[PDB]
C-alpha cells in the first residue's frame, strides 16, 4: 500500500465552454468587474436564449423523425427504428442484419447523442462541447464503423432539422452553422496528445489529450511586449504582480517597485528579468520568505516563479540546498535561470499556475499543488511537499488513523487539538482497519500489553503515574476524626482530576454521586461513569468537538490511553452513530479491557503515550536525560596527575 | 527510482555489509532473467497500441456502464483520458518489468493515484479490472511468442492491483 | 544503476523504451557474468586490500600518522582504516550495479564538508583510495583490472 | 548515435561521462559492422521491399485508392511510395545511429500535425509501417531481423 | 430509573494479590436497570457469585414511567 | 456552537453593551422565521432514513461506487457511507434550526477532511451524495425551507471540497 | 423589476431519475426473464 | 466555475436525456432574468467604492475593530479589510451573473476560513460588513435586485459562520 497521502479535494475541470462560464471567467481571471465587453456578450446572448431554447424544444420534439430520416438514409435492408436506445464518393448504406445488433444500437445511440449534444450546444451558445467531444471520434470508429456513412447520417440530420426553421435566417443559421461545425469536427483527424516531458530524471514525462485541454478553461497568458498600448502594458504588470505576490497588492495596498516596471514596460528587462528581480525584492522577501522557513519558502517560490509545486523528493532536496548556501537570491536565481521556466515562459510571458487542465498533471504532488494554488497557502506553515515525499518513502507515521487532527496534546488538563483551518497542518495517511498504533507504557517496558498481555493492571510504580484506590475503607461501612474521610475525599478529588483533568469550581461537583459513594452505595467504577456522562462533561469535552476527537479524548481519559486503531474507533464511532454520547462512555468504561486495568476500585489513570506526547514531556532541556541520544564518555582523571 | 540491482545494495548498505553469496544470487538470477525481460519489453513495444486498445474494449464490454451516460469514460473527452490511462499503466509496467522492481510504480504511478482519481471521481475498480485484462493480454502474447520465461510478466500488474484497490479483506 | 538511468530517460521523454536503450541494457545484462567476478575478487580480498593501502598510505604519508596529523594514534588509525574500508564497500556496490550511483548517493555528496569538518585532509583520502586502486588491481587479468579502475577513478576525482 | 546521448547528459550535469556511459558507447562502436551490413542490405532493396508493403497496405484498404481516398490518382499514389522509401531511409539511418535520434527528428516529430494537414490519415500510416516492417524484416537474416525490428517497432508506437 | 442492589462474591484466580482486596470481592452495590444484563454477564464471566438481586428503586409490572 | 440568538448576544457581551434596536431587529427576524424552521425540521425527522434512501438510489446506486472494487462495496463500508450521510442530514437540519452553520464547523467539519483524505472515501462521489440528498429535501420541505436546507447541506459540501 | 429574481425566485425543482441496474445485470435481467 | 445552463445540461446529460420541460423551464427564467441581473450587475460595478465606503461607515467604523488592538486597526490592515469586502462584492456579481454559486466554492470558500482563522480576522465582524455591504447594495440596485444579490452574500456570509 501508499504509505503516506498528499490529501484530496474535489477537482472540477471544466467539460465544455458556455458564454456566461467565458465572459464571467474573462472578467474573474484578471481581478475585476464585469466590465461593457463581458456584460454586453451577456446581453446579447440573455436576448438570444429565447430563440435558442426554440431550437432546442423543436429538436428534442422532433428528434425521432430526425434520427428516423438519417438511419433510413444510411441503413438499408430492414428497418434500424427497430430498437432506438454533399454524398462522400466511398458512401455505400449498411445492412442492418450484417452488421450485427451491437453496431447497429450504438449506430441509432451514436446519431441521437450528436443530436442531443448539438442541441446542448445551442443552449450553450457555444459549439465547444461539439469539438470535444467530435475532434478524433472518427479515428475512435473508423474501424467498426463507416465514416462517409457516419457523414451521410450527419448531413441528413443536419437537413432534417434546419427543414423545421422557415422562419427567417435567425433560427435556420444557428443550427446550419452548429451542424457544420459538428461536420466539420467528425471529418477532423486525431490531433496530437500535448506532451510534458520531464525537465529532468526524477520528473517523469507525461501527456494529455488535446480534448481535455479544449475542455478545460483557458489559461490568460500574458507577454510584455514593445509595441503593446500603454493600457495592455499596465494589464501585464499587473498580471505579474498577481503571479508573484499571489494578488495585486497595487491595486490594494499601493505597493510597487516603479523603476523596475519602468525597465520592463520599455524593453530594458525582459518579464523573466523582471521575475527575477521582482522575486528578490524586500517586497517579495518580506511577504513570502521571513515568514517562513527555507523549506515551505522554497515551495512558494515554486509556486511563484514556475506556476507548479515541486515535483519529486530530489527537487525539493536540491532547492532546499540552494536556498541554504545562497538564500533568497540563489533560490531565486535557479528557479528563473531553469530550462524549464524558459521552456514554458521564455523571456516575455508572465508565469502562469499550470494545472489541472493546462497540462498533463502528475499523481506524486496532486493533493499538494491543489493546496499550494489556493489563496490560502501563504497561511499554512508547515512544509507540505517534503513531508509527504519523504513519508512515501518512510512506514507509516505515529499518529491517529483519522489523521494528525485527532491527536490531542498530551497534557495534564484541556483538550487541545490542532484546527483542521487554523495554520494548516494536516497530515494524512491510509491507515488501513488493521493497524495497531505503537504505545509507550508509563512503566516498566515489559508491562506493555503488547507483550505481556497479562499485566494489564500491573501498577507502574515510579516509573509511571500515580494509582488512586479505595483501598482503606469507607467511613460508616458515630465519634469524630475518623481517619477515613482524607483518603476517600482525595480519591474522589483524584477521580475528578481524571475525568476532567482538572478539578472543577465550587457548585460543579456531581455531590450525590459523591455521598452514594462513600455510602458504599456505588463502586468507584460507577461514580467515575456518572462523572463521564454528567452534562458538563458533555459540555466541555463532547459537544465542542468533531465526534472523533470527542471520542479519542475520553477513550485517553477513560481507559488511560489512546486508541490503538480503527477497530476501538470505529466501534465507538458506531455507537456514537446509533445511540449517542451516554452509550460511547457506557462502552468504553464497561469494556473488558477496563475491567482488567482498573477494577471498581481504582481511579483511572495515565497508562500509555504517544510518541510526540513522551516526546514533548522528555526532549526538554531541563528534563532531557544526559545519556539520550548522545555519546557519554566517561571522564578520567589525566593520568599526569 | 529503484531497480532490483539498486534494492539489494540499498538493503546491503543499511547494515554496512559486503555483497556476500546471497547477494551474488540474486544478482545472478537477475541477470540471467535480463534477456527474458528484454524480450517481454521489445513484444509490449511491438503491440503497445492494439493491447491497450483491445483491454479497453473488452473493459468496457465487461462494464458497459462506463461508456453509457453517468459513465465515467462517457463521451470522447473521457474515452480519451481513459484509454490515455490504460497507456500509462501499460509503459510503466514495462519499466517495472525490465527492473525486476516494482519500485518505479510506486515512485511515478501509485503514489498520489487515489488522491488524483477520487479528486476526478475516476472509479479505481474498472481501472484495476483494466490492468488486470492488459496483463491476462501481455500474458497470452508472451505464452504464443517464442519465449522462454514469463512468470516475472504478472509481477508489476498484480503489484498496481494490489497498491491501488480497496481493500476488501 | 544502468537499468534505471535508461528507464528514468525513457520516461522523462514519456515514450517507451528506445531500441537504444535496450540495447545499453542487454550489453549491462551480458557483461553482468564479468562485473560479479570483479566485485567478487574485490570483496574477498578486502581485508588484504585495506591493510596494504593503508601500510603504502602510512608509509607515503607517515604526517597523517604523526602527532598532529589528523589519524594519530591506534584509535584514529583504525578509523582511517574504516574509512577505506568503506569507500572499498562502496565500489563494490558500483562494480555489481556497473555505475557510478551507489557511489555517489552512499559516500560521495558531502564528502568535502564532512571532512572538513572533521579535520581530515581530503587529498590524503584521495591517495588513500589511489593506494587501494592499485593494491586490487593487482588481484586480477588487465580487463577487469580496467573495469574496477573506473569507479576508484570516480572516487578518486570526487574526493580531489 | 549513443555517443551524443551520452555527451547531452554529461553536459547537463556538467560532468564528464561516468564509466557505465563510455561502456555503452564501447558496445554500439563495436556492433558497428553488422549495423552498416543492415543498412546496406535494406538500402539496395527498397524497390521490392516498398511494393510489397504497398500491395499489401492496398490490400489492407482499399479505400485509399478508391474514389475520394487519400492515394486516388497516380500523383498521391507516387507520393506514397516516395514516402515508403524514405521511413525505409530513416529506418537505415537509426540502425546505423544506434538509437531513434535520426528517425525522430526527421519523420516523426510533428508527423501528425503534417499527415493531418494533407488528410493521409495516421492509422493509414501506422498500417503502412506494420506492413513495410514485415516486407524489410523478411529480406534480413533472423538476428539481423531482430536487430533492426525495435525501430520499425518505434515508428510504429510514435505514429500512434 | 430503577435500580437494583446486587450482592456478589468475586473470587481471585490467576493472581496472589498482596494489597486489600476485600472490597472487590464480597461486594453490595446499586446497578442501574440498563447496566444490570451487561453486569450480570461480567460478574460471571469473570467467576464471580451473585448471592443477591433485589429491585431496591423501581415496581414490577410498571409499563410507563420508569426512567 | 452558536445559533443566531447566541450570535446576537455574543456580539453584544464581547464589547459590554446592552442589547441596542439593531441587535432586536435581528432577533426579531430569527423569531420571524423560527415557525418555518420548526416545520421544517419536523418534516426531515420524520422523512429522514428516506431522503437518505432516495438521494443514494439517485445518485450513487448502479454506479462503479457500489461494485466491486468501488469504495461503497461490501457490506460495512455501505453502512458506513449511510452511516455519514445520516449524520449530514441530521446535523444540516440541527444548524438549519439554529440559524447557523457553527455546529457543522465544529462537529463535523473540524477534521472530516484529513479522516476522508486519510480512509481513502472519494469527495466527488459523497459531494454527489449530499447533493442528491439536497434536491430531496427540497422537494419535500417546500421551497423556502428547501433552500435553508440547501444552504447548510451547501455548505458541508463546501467544507468537504 | 420583480424578473431579475432567479437565485432569489421560487426554485424549479428538476427532474432526476432513480437509477436501475445497468447493462452489467444483463445475464441476471435473462435469469430474470426466465425465472416466471 | 459552472453556471445555470452547464448545471442544467449536465444534470440532463448525466441521464442520457434531452433538454426536459423542467429544464426548458429553468433555462428560460434565467434567461428572463438575465437582462436585469446584467443591469444589476452594471449598476454594481460603477458604485463598488461607494458600496463598501458606506458599508464599512455603517458596521465597521467607530468600534472596537478600527481602534489599537483590533483587527482593521493599522492601515495596511484597513486597506486589506476593503480590499476584502470587494472582493465579496465582485464575486457576489459573478454568482449572480452565472446563476450558481460555484465560483463563491471554488474560488472564495475555498480556504477562506484557512485564511482568516490563520490570520485571525474576526468573523463576526466580517459577517456584519458583508451585510451592511448587502443593504447597500439593495438600496442602490433596488429590492428585487438586492434580494437576488442578497442570497449570494449571505451564501458567503453562511460560508463564514
Ligand atoms: C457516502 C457518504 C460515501 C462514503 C462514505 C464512507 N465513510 C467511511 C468511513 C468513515 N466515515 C467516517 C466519518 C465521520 N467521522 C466523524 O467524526 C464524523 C462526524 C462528524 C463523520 C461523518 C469515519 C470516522 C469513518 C471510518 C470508520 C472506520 O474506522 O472504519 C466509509 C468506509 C471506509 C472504509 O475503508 O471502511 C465509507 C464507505 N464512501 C463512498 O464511496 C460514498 C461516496
Ligand atoms: C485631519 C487629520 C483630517 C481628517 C481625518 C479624519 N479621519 C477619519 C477617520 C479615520 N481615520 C483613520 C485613520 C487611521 N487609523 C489607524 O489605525 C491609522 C494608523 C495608526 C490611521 C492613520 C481611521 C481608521 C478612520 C475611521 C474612523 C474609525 O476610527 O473607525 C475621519 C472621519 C471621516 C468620516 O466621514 O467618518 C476624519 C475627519 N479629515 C480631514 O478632512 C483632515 C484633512
Ligand atoms: C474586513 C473585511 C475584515 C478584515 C479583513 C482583513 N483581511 C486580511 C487579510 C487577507 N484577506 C484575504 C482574503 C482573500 N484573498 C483572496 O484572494 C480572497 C478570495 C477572493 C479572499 C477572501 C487574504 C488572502 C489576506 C492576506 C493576504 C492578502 O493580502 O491577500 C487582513 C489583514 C490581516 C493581517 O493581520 O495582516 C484584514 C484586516 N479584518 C477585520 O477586522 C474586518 C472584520
Ligand atoms: C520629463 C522631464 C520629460 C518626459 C518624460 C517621459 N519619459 C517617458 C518614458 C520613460 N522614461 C524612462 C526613464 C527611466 N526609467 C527608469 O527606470 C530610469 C532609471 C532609474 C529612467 C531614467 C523610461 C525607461 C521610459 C519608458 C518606460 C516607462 O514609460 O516607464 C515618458 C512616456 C513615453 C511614452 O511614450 O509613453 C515620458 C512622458 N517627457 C517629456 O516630454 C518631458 C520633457
Ligand atoms: C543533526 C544534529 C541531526 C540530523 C539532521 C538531519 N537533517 C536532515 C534533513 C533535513 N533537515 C532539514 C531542516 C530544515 N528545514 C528548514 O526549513 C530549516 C529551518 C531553518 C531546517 C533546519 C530539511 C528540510 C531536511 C531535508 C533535506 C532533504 O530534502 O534531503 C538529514 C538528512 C535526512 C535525509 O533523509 O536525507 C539529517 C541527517 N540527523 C541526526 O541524526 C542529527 C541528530
Ligand atoms: C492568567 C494569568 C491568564 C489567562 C488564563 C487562562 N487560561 C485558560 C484556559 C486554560 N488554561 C490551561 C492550562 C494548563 N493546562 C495544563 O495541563 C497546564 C499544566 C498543569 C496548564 C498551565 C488549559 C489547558 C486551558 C483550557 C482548558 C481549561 O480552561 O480548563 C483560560 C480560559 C480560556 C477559555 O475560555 O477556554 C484563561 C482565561 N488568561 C489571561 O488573560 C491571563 C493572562
Ligand atoms: C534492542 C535490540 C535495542 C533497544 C531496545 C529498547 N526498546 C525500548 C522500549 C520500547 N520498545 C518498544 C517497541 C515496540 N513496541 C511494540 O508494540 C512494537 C511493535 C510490535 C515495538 C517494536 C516500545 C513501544 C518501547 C517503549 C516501552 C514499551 O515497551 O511500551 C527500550 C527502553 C527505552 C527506555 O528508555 O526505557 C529499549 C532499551 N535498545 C538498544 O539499545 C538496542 C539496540
Ligand atoms: C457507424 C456507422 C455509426 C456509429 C457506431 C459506433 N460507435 C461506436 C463507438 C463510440 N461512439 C462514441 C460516440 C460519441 N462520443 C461522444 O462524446 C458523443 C457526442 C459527440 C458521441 C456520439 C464513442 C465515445 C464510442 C466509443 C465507446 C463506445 O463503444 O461507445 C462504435 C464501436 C466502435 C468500436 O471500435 O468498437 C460503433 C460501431 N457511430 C456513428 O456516429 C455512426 C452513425
Ligand atoms: C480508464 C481505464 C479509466 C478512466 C480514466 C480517466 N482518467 C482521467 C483523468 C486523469 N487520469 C490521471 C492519471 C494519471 N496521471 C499520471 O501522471 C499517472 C501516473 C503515471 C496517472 C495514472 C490524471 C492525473 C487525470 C487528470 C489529469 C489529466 O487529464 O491528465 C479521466 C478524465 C476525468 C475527467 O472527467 O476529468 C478519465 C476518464 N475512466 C474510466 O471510466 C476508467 C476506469
Ligand atoms: C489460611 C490460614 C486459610 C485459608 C485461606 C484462604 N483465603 C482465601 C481467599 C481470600 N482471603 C481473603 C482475605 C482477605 N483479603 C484481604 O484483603 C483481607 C483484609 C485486609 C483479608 C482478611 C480474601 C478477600 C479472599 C478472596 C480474594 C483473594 O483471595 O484475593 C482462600 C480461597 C482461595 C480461592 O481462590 O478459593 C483461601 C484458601 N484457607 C484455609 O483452608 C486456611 C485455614
Ligand atoms: C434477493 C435475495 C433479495 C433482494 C435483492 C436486491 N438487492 C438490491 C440492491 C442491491 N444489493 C446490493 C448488495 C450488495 N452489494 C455488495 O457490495 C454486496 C457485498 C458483496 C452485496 C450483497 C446493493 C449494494 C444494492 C444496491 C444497488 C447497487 O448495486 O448499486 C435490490 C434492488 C433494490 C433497489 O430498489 O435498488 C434488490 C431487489 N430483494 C429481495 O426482495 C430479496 C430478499
Amino acid at each position: 500500500s501508499v504509505k503516506a497521502s498528499g490529501g484530496s479535494s474535489l477537482a472540477r475541470p471544466q467539460l465544455y465552454q458556455t458564454v456566461p462560464v467565458s465572459a464571467i471567467s474573462q472578467a474573474e481571471q484578471q481581478d475585476r468587474f464585469l466590465e461593457g465587453s463581458e456584460l454586453n456578450e451577456l446581453t446579447a446572448y440573455f436576448q438570444s436564449g429565447a430563440l435558442r431554447l426554440e431550437i432546442a424544444e423543436t429538436l428534442t420534439q422532433n428528434a425521432d423523425l430526425i434520427v428516423s430520416r438519417a438511419a433510413n438514409r444510411i441503413f438499408t435492408g430492414g428497418s434500424p427504428l427497430s430498437y432506438l436506445e454533399p454524398i462522400p464518393p466511398g458512401f455505400r448504406p449498411i445492412n442492418i442484419a450484417r452488421y450485427g445488433p451491437s453496431n447497429m444500437q450504438k449506430s441509432l445511440r451514436d446519431m441521437s447523442w450528436f443530436l442531443r449534444y448539438t442541441t446542448y450546444a445551442i443552449v450553450a451558445g457555444d459549439p465547444n462541447i461539439i469539438v470535444v467531444n467530435t475532434r478524433g471520434l472518427k479515428e475512435v470508429i473508423e474501424n467498426a464503423c463507416s465514416i462517409d456513412a457516419t457523414i451521410v447520417a450527419i448531413q441528413e440530420m443536419r437537413a432534417a432539422s434546419a427543414d423545421y426553421f422557415r422562419n427567417n435566417a435567425q433560427a435556420k443559421e444557428i443550427v446550419l452553422q452548429y451542424f457544420d461545425i459538428l461536420l466539420s469536427e467528425f471529418k477532423a483527424p486525431t490531433p496530437a496528445n500535448k506532451v510534458r516531458q520531464g525537465p529532468s530524471n526524477d520528473i517523469q514525462g507525461l501527456e494529455l489529450p488535446q480534448s481535455y485541454f479544449n475542455a478545460a478553461a483557458k489559461r490568460q497568458k500574458y507577454a510584455m511586449k514593445p509595441g503593446l498600448s500603454a493600457l495592455e502594458k499596465n494589464a501585464v504588470i499587473k498580471a505579474a504582480y498577481r503571479q508573484i505576490f499571489e494578488r495585486d497588492i497595487t491595486k490594494a495596498y499601493s505597493q510597487s517597485i516603479s523603476y523596475l516596471e519602468s525597465q520592463v514596460r520599455n524593453g530594458d528587462i525582459s518579464m523573466k528579468e523582471f521575475v527575477r528581480r521582482l522575486a528578490k525584492s524586500p517586497l517579495y522577501r518580506k511577504q513570502f520568505f521571513e515568514p517562513f522557513i527555507n523549506s515551505r519558502a522554497l515551495e512558494l517560490a515554486f509556486r511563484h516563479i514556475l506556476g507548479r509545486g515541486p515535483s519529486s523528493r530530489e527537487e525539493v532536496q536540491k532547492y532546499f540546498s540552494i536556498v541554504s548556501s545562497g538564500g533568497l537570491p540563489a533560490l531565486v536565481d535557479a528557479l528563473v535561470d531553469s530550462q524549464e521556466y524558459a521552456d514554458y515562459f521564455g523571456e516575455e510571458t508572465v508565469p502562469y499556475l499550470r494545472g489541472l487542465g493546462v497540462e498533463a498533471q502528475e499523481c506524486r504532488n496532486w493533493g499538494m499543488q491543489q493546496d499550494l494554488f489556493s489563496y490560502s497557502a501563504p497561511f499554512r506553515k508547515v512544509p507540505q511537499f517534503i513531508t509527504t515525499f519523504a513519508q512515501y518513502d518512510r512506514p507509516l507515521p505515529d499518529q491517529h488513523v483519522y489523521g494528525s487532527g485527532n491527536d490531542p496534546l498530551e497534557i495534564q488538563f484541556g483538550a487541545i487539538f490542532p484546527k483542521e483551518t487554523r495554520n494548516p497542518s494536516k497530515r494524512p495517511a491510509p491507515f488501513n482497519k488493521d493497524t495497531k498504533r505503537i504505545l509507550i507504557h508509563r512503566g516498566p517496558a515489559v508491562n506493555n500489553q503488547v507483550g505481556n498481555p497479562s499485566a494489564v493492571g500491573e501498577f507502574p510504580g515510579s516509573l509511571g503515574a500515580k494509582v488512586f484506590r479505595l483501598n482503606g475503607g469507607l467511613p460508616g461501612a458515630g465519634t469524630s476524626v475518623k481517619f477515613g474521610e482524607s483518603s476517600t475525599q482525595a480519591l474522589i478529588r483524584a477521580a475528578y482530576r481524571q475525568v476532567f483533568g482538572r478539578d472543577l469550581y465550587e457548585g460543579q461537583r456531581l455531590s450525590v454521586a459523591e455521598i452514594q459513594l462513600e455510602n458504599g452505595d456505588i463502586s468507584v467504577r460507577e461514580f467515575i461513569k456518572r462523572l463521564a456522562k454528567s452534562e458538563l462533561f458533555l459540555k466541555l469535552y463532547w459537544a465542542p468537538h468533531y465526534v472523533c476527537k470527542a471520542i479519542e479524548y475520553m477513550h485517553r481519559r477513560l481507559l488511560g490511553r489512546p486508541t490503538y486503531g480503527r477497530q476501538e474507533m470505529n466501534q465507538y464511532f458506531d455507537i456514537a452513530s446509533k445511540q449517542g454520547f451516554y452509550a460511547v462512555v457506557e462502552a468504553m468504561i464497561d469494556s473488558k479491557e477496563y475491567s482488567d486495568a482498573f477494577g471498581e476500585d481504582t481511579v483511572p489513570y495515565e497508562r500509555y503515550l504517544t510518541p510526540g506526547g513522551l516526546q514533548m514531556r522528555s526532549a526538554r532541556v531541563g528534563s532531557l536525560r544526559e545519556d539520550i541520544g548522545q555519546r557519554v564518555d566517561k571522564e578520567v582523571t589525566p593520568r599526569f596527575v | 527510482m529503484r531497480d532490483a540491482v539498486t534494492t539489494l545494495i540499498k538493503n546491503y548498505d543499511l547494515t554496512g555489509r559486503y555483497l556476500d553469496r546471497n547477494a551474488m544470487d540474486e544478482l545472478k538470477a537477475y541477470f540471467e532473467s535480463g534477456s527474458a525481460r528484454i524480450a517481454a519489453a521489445a513484444m509490449i513495444n511491438a503491440n503497445s497500441a492494439t493491447i491497450v486498445k483491445r483491454a479497453a474494449a473488452q473493459l468496457f464490454e465487461e462494464i458497459p456502464e462506463l461508456i453509457r451516460p453517468s459513465g465515467n469514460a462517457y463521451t470522447t473527452r473521457r474515452f480519451s483520458a481513459c484509454l490515455r490511462d490504460m497507456d500509462y499503466y501499460l509503459r510503466y509496467a514495462s519499466y517495472a518489468l525490465i527492473a525486476a522492481d516494482n519500485n518505479v510504480l510506486d515512485e511515478r504511478v501509485l503514489q498520489g493515484l487515489r488522491e488524483t482519481y477520487n479528486s476526478l471521481g475516476v472509479p479505481i475498480g474498472p481501472t484495476v479490472r483494466g490492468i488486470q485484462i492488459m496483463k491476462e493480454m501481455i500474458e497470452a502474447m508472451a505464452e504464443d511468442s517464442s519465449l522462454n520465461s514469463t512468470d516475472f510478466i504478472a509481477s508489476p500488474f498484480d503489484h498496481m492491483t494490489r497498491e491501488l484497490s480497496e481493500l476488501s479483506v | 544503476s544502468i537499468v534505471t538511468k535508461s528507464i528514468v530517460n525513457a520516461d522523462a521523454e514519456a515514450r517507451y523504451l528506445s531500441p537504444g536503450e535496450l540495447d545499453r541494457i542487454k550489453a549491462f545484462v551480458t557483461g553482468g557474468a564479468a562485473r560479479l567476478r570483479i566485485a567478487e575478487t574485490l570483496t574477498g580480498s578486502r581485508e588484504t586490500i585495506v591493510k596494504q593501502a593503508g601500510d603504502r598510505l602510512f608509509q607515503k604519508r607517515p604526517d597523517i600518522v604523526s602527532p598532529g596529523g589528523n589519524a594519530y594514534g591506534e584509535e584514529m588509525t583504525a578509523t582511517c582504516l574504516r574509512d577505506m574500508d568503506y569507500y572499498l564497500r562502496l565500489v563494490t556496490y558500483g562494480v555489481v550495479s556497473g555505475d557510478v550511483t551507489p557511489i555517489e548517493e552512499i559516500g560521495l555528496v558531502g564528502v568535502r564538508e564532512m571532512y572538513r569538518s572533521l579535520g581530515t585532509p581530503i587529498e590524503a583520502v584521495a591517495q588513500s583510495v589511489r593506494e587501494m586502486k592499485e593494491v586490487a588491481s593487482g588481484l586480477m587479468s588487465s580487463d577487469d583490472a580496467a573495469e574496477a579502475s573506473a569507479y576508484f577513478d570516480f572516487v578518486i576525482g570526487k574526493m580531489s | 548515435s549513443v555517443v551524443s546521448q551520452v555527451i547531452l547528459q554529461a553536459d547537463d550535469q556538467l560532468r564528464y561521462p561516468t564509466s557505465g556511459e563510455l561502456k555503452g558507447i564501447q558496445a554500439f562502436l563495436t556492433t558497428g559492422a553488422q549495423r552498416i551490413r543492415i543498412a546496406e542490405t535494406l538500402a539496395e532493396n527498397e524497390k521490392k521491399i516498398v511494393d510489397q508493403a504497398q500491395k499489401q497496405l492496398f490490400k489492407k484498404h482499399p479505400e485509399y485508392r478508391a474514389p475520394g481516398g487519400n492515394a486516388y490518382g497516380q500523383r498521391q499514389y507516387n507520393q506514397c511510395l516516395r514516402d515508403y522509401g524514405w521511413y525505409l531511409r530513416l529506418v537505415t539511418y537509426g540502425v546505423l545511429a544506434g538509437n531513434k535520434e535520426p528517425i525522430e527528428t526527421t519523420g516523426l516529430i510533428g508527423v501528425k500535425e503534417m499527415y493531418n494537414s494533407l488528410n493521409v490519415p495516421v492509422p493509414g500510416m501506422v498500417d503502412a509501417v506494420t506492413v513495410l516492417k514485415d516486407a524489410a524484416l523478411g529480406l534480413l537474416s533472423a538476428e539481423d531481423a531482430n536487430e533492426t525490428a525495435p525501430y520499425f517497432d518505434y515508428i510504429i508506437q510514435f505514429m500512434s | 430509573m430503577r435500580m437494583f442492589r446486587i450482592t456478589a462474591c468475586v473470587p481471585s484466580q490467576t493472581r496472589i494479590r498482596t494489597q486489600r482486596e476485600l472490597q472487590n470481592t464480597y461486594f453490595t452495590k446499586l446497578v442501574p436497570y440498563d447496566n444490570w444484563f451487561r453486569e450480570q454477564q461480567r460478574i460471571m464471566k469473570m467467576g464471580g457469585k451473585i448471592v443477591k438481586v433485589e429491585l431496591a428503586t423501581g415496581r414490577p409490572g410498571t409499563n410507563a414511567g420508569l426512567a | 456552537m452558536q445559533d443566531a440568538i447566541t450570535a446576537v448576544i455574543n456580539s453584544a457581551d464581547v464589547q459590554g453593551k446592552y442589547l441596542d434596536g439593531a441587535a432586536m431587529d435581528k432577533l426579531k427576524s430569527y423569531f420571524a422565521s423560527g415557525e418555518l424552521r420548526v416545520r421544517a425540521a419536523s418534516v426531515i425527522s420524520a422523512n429522514a432514513a428516506t431522503i437518505v434512501k432516495e438521494a443514494v438510489a439517485k445518485s450513487l446506486l448502479y454506479s462503479d461506487v457500489t461494485r466491486p472494487g468501488g469504495n461503497m462495496y461490501t457490506t460495512r463500508r455501505y453502512a458506513a457511507c449511510i452511516r455519514d450521510l445520516d449524520y449530514y442530514l441530521r446535523y444540516a437540519t440541527y444548524a438549519m434550526l439554529a440559524g447557523d452553520a457553527s455546529i457543522l464547523d465544529e462537529r463535523v467539519l473540524n477534521g472530516l477532511k484529513e479522516t476522508y483524505n486519510s480512509l481513502g472515501v472519494p469527495i466527488s462521489s459523497t459531494v454527489q451524495a449530499i447533493q442528491a440528498i439536497k434536491e430531496v429535501t427540497a422537494s419535500l420541505v417546500g421551497a423556502d425551507a428547501g433552500k435553508e436546507m440547501g444552504v447548510y447541506l451547501d455548505y458541508i459540501c463546501s467544507g468537504l471540497s | 423589476p420583480s424578473q431579475v429574481a432567479f437565485a432569489s425566485g421560487d426554485p424549479i425543482p428538476q427532474n432526476v431519475a432513480r437509477r436501475t441496474p445497468g447493462p452489467s445485470l444483463n445475464r441476471f435481467k435473462e435469469m430474470a426473464r426466465q425465472v416466471k
